[PDB]
RNA sequence: GCUCGCCGGAAGACCAAGGGUUCCUGUCCAACGUUAAUCGGGGCAGGGUGAGUCGACCCCUAAGGCGAGGCCGAAAGGCGUAGUCGAUGGGAAACAGGUUAAUAUUCCUGUACUUGGUGUUACUGCGAAGGGGGGACGGAGAAGGCUAUGUUGGCCGGGCGACGGUUGUCCCGGUUUAAGCGUGUAGGCUGGUUUUCCAGGCAAAUCCGGAAAAUCAAGGCUGAGGCGUGAUGACGAGGCACUACGGUGCUGAAGCAACAAAUGCCCUGCUUCCAGGAAAAGCCUCUAAGCAUCAGGUAACAUCAAAUCGUACCCCAAACCGACACAGGUGGUCAGGUAGAGAAUACCAAGGCGCUUGAGAGAACUCGGGUGAAGGAACUAGGCAAAAUGGUGCCGUAACUUCGGGAGAAGGCACGCUGAUAUGUAGGUGAGGUCCCUCGCGGAUGGAGCUGAAAUCAGUCGAAGAUACCAGCUGGCUGCAACUGUUUAUUAAAAACACAGCACUGUGCAAACACGAAAGUGGACGUAUACGGUGUGACGCCUGCCCGGUGCCGGAAGGUUAAU
RNA sequence: AGGACCGAACCGACUAAUGUUGAAAAAUUAGCGGAUGACUUGUGGCUGGGGGUGAAAGGCCAAUCAAACCGGGAGAUAGCU
């Protein structure tokens, strides 16, 4: 059955990549956020 | 032209295997180990003044690095480029 | 394998299916139910 | 010319067809094409704002002459072309310094047929000139309502404007809604009525076709639950309200011209 | 290794996406593998991915994103002009053969092609974020010409055969060759050429558009395939010499023709139809500012450059998405034989597999199937399930009907094999020869050869000739819904939703209406024959009475009535 | 010609049986509907939570939907267990 993570790497980068979340002022305060936590990759990139 | 300290940085190590043995021995091309950063002009110049000899033609590939472990500690390696170099009818090294 | 158990226990802790028995399990509760009415 | 199609697969037994000989089977005037984007009833924000918009075939834009201004420059119609932007048809026209453009087709026009725009152009259909020159009672399409800026009145096809008086500087204009309308006399209008009357006596014959002029379905407003419309619900049928739009304006007869601004130009009311 | 079975429009082959070393070799069997494992997509180590031509990057753009200024907004921020990004689209160029354990249009051999830089030489008006052309583009249908490919004959090499026969109307195998370059054909489109003039293409123009003449009747554009060359080369069934028996080298015959034939190519064509079918660059042209014995343009030759990243391997799957080595999901490309209308179906080729627990026994019972005396719906909520029907041709076919249907109504008959008509016909294709020449990829004649239905008559076999697989059950009365469609992903596919059609109502354009603190945007580059809302729901005959209530529309006299 | 007819790919999902600690958190097998269109599909884009989208089922919006998911207010409140 079709499940419903079908994967495309342009997609996941355009949508939740770094280039992405640095656009904006919500995806900054993500950065942010995952920066504090202390994170080993913040976004998804590679 | 390539200023030499450039060039010298260039070539790193030449390349053991049966691939380039048969490639020395069957074609003139020597196989080495190049900077990753290396283009084809530079590693031409660099073998033309390195090692004194005339330069047909280099094709370069890269080689990616495989995922080992220690224990249960992985790691990549490190990806390198690998120059085969062919030479003109005249050589030795 | 430990982290596999313990994500595999997790699995229908928010199901949703009200035909299913704790989201998995298949029954005539519907009918008993709907016969009880 | 209306033709009944033949009851071969229903569908095709209640399809009336108009056909027109005399439009030109091939393809349109290229540099006077444009692309036309379909938008999907959707605006800037994404949103749905008109509904029941989308699909239907693709269409390329046709730059159409609305305001008429090579002024007392000769143009003889070229041929008649199919536009799918519009009701009417579209006259290709060629003046006699070269340049094509294409204007809205009035009735009785033909290929080889001489038209010209201007103060001093004589009255007969297809001549655009200013209202101040025009007889009163006469009919004329494609009316502009400021002057200089373009026909917007009796562009649709079938669709015809009388001029029944000139009091001053203003012309009153029966418009095809009924409505009387005081227009400046100095903005142009073209003489005779456009032309592809025939056009409202098509029947379209099954629901794709709507489909293919982009015009998704219309899903009843009493078909819902409560939260969808203010008519929904109600264990089968169920109306007993007063009819309303999706968002509770009522429907059947109130009225929702605010206008203000434009009610000096308004002399009657349509009825 | 020999047999046996399975897939073969896939369970073969090649990719994209996705993964990311799973690829190949050596080595180990702890754990992983639903068993054992010497094996493995497992552990460990080593190796492996070679590009001017393939793809990306790059040039150009669609939807859309972002957006200097800007308009707007408590702030954050929204929208958007110039612009700038964004492929799933447009834009230069390589093919055959060989090779590695593992890469190959990348390496090697042979033969090519493309675009830029620079230099020389000959001629010369060049020059744009500007004008024109072109790129540039729908659905369906129909043939015609081809090819891939296949079949048969010829040729060449080999065999004469475990059991009757098999020197022949016998058996097995091979019969392959590309890009590029040259020619220009079956088609398809368009009249061509010269001169003058002009309110158009923001300016200019020799270009485009337009208006006059004059002359010639042809020119031009495009184009599959074939043919020639590439190629006296490669490849080639097989033999020969050594053989770490794994193979390794050497040598190597024929290498043709006829017919059939695509869903591929001519074809972005042609015919037709409404529902009227991207853009921008490269490309070709025109000039403006400027530069004008310079620069630049064109042509030939030479020379240099073409960087960077991807390239392994799986890719309908044990490697991707499904927690699994999961009976599921996953886009494109190639598509042989026989029978067949066919990409169905049966059996096969190339190729790949036998599904990572086995050995027995042959109880009940469960699952998947086969058959069944007599009866034949008696079963049951209900013919659920099963059984049955099932092809092609011809005959024949009712009520009712919107005249289309109903209709494949219903119901029948024929069907294999052999021989003759006819040492294979009708038809298709069509050589040599002959005739003419505007002479060749020509047309006329001619029929050799190949291919080849279908029908009748005669005979013969079986219980049965649509023999397997494949492949309608039919009829009568009636409710609802006109019809094709859509819907509760995962218990409801329906009479529900939709629908064409009808009506009411709003809406005069800065439209009503909708999204939006606003700007703005959709409505629509539309204009009342249009658009929005609401109900009803093809079609036919029709749609009666009630305005007291609630709403809406209209009226303005009087009563009451806020801020002030 | 046709929202034409029969029928594969392709899309679907009408019936039955199995399965129901499944081979599978919706499938398999045997039949079944559409199959040139209101079709189907690939790649990208757009719409967002009282919001979207909806040929309308309260369906769908990442195995979640009469108001998603995550985090916070938050140790909500619980005369109830």
């Amino acid at each position: 059955m079709k499940r419903t993570f079908q994967p495309s790497v342009l997609k996941r980068n355009r949508s939740h990549g770094f280039r992405a979340r640095m656009a904006t002022k919500n995806g900054r305060q993500v950065l942010a956020r995952r920066r504090a936590k202390g994170r080993a990759r913040l976004t998804v990139s590679k | 032209m390539i200023r030499e300290e450039r060039l010298l940085k260039v070539l790193r190590a030449p390349h053991v295997s049966e691939k380039a043995s048969t490639a020395m021995e069957k074609s003139n091309t020597i196989v080495l180990k190049v900077a990753k950063d290396a283009t084809k002009a530079e590693i031409k110049a660099a073998v033309q003044k390195l090692f004194e000899v005339e330069v047909e033609v280099v094709n370069t590939l890269v080689v990616k690095g495989k995922v080992k472990r220690h224990g249960q500690r992985i790691g990549r390696r490190s990806d390198w480029k690998k120059a085969y170099v062919t030479l003109k009818e005249g050589q030795n090294l | 394998m430990d982290i596999n158990w313990r994500h595999n226990q997790s699995t229908f802790y928010h199901f949703t299916s009200d035909h299913r028995i704790s989201g998995w399990k298949e029954t005539n509760a519907m009918y008993v139910a709907l016969n009880s009415q | 010319a209306v033709v009944k199609c033949k009851p071969t697969s229903p569908g095709r037994r209640h399809v009336v067809k108009v056909v027109n000989p005399e439009l030109h089977k091939g393809k349109p005037f290229a540099p006077l094409l444009e692309k036309n984007s379909k938008s999907g009833g959707r605006n800037n924000n994404g949103r749905i704002t008109t509904r029941h918009i989308g699909g239907g075939h693709k269409q390329a834009y046709r730059i159409v002459d609305f305001k008429r201004n090579k002024d007392g420059i000769p143009a003889v119609v070229e041929r008649l072309e199919y536009d799918p932007n519009r009701s009417a048809n579209i006259a290709l026209v060629l003046y006699k310094d070269g340049e094509r453009r294409y204007i809205l087709a009035p009735k009785g026009l033909k290929a080889g047929d001489q038209i010209q725009s201007g103060v001093d152009a004589a009255i007969k259909p297809g001549n655009t000139l200013p209202m101040r020159n025009i007889p009163v009672g006469s009919t004329v399409h494609n009316v502009e309502m400021k002057p200089g800026k373009g026909g917007q009145l009796a562009r649709s096809a079938g669709t015809y404007v009388q001029i029944v008086a000139r009091d001053g500087a203003y012309v009153t204009l029966r418009l095809r809604s009924g409505e009387m309308r005081k227009v400046e006399a100095d903005c142009r209008a073209t003489l005779g009525e456009v032309g592809n009357a025939e056009h409202m006596l098509r029947v379209l014959g099954k629901a794709g076709a709507a489909r293919w002029r982009g015009v998704r379905p219309t899903v009843r407003g009493t078909a819902m639950n409560p939260v969808d419309h203010p008519h929904g619900g109600g264990e089968g049928r169920n109306f007993g309200k007063h009819p309303v739009t999706p968002w509770g304006v009522q429907t059947k007869g109130k009225k929702t011209r605010s206008n203000k601004r434009t009610d000096k130009f308004i002399v009657r009311r349509r009825s």
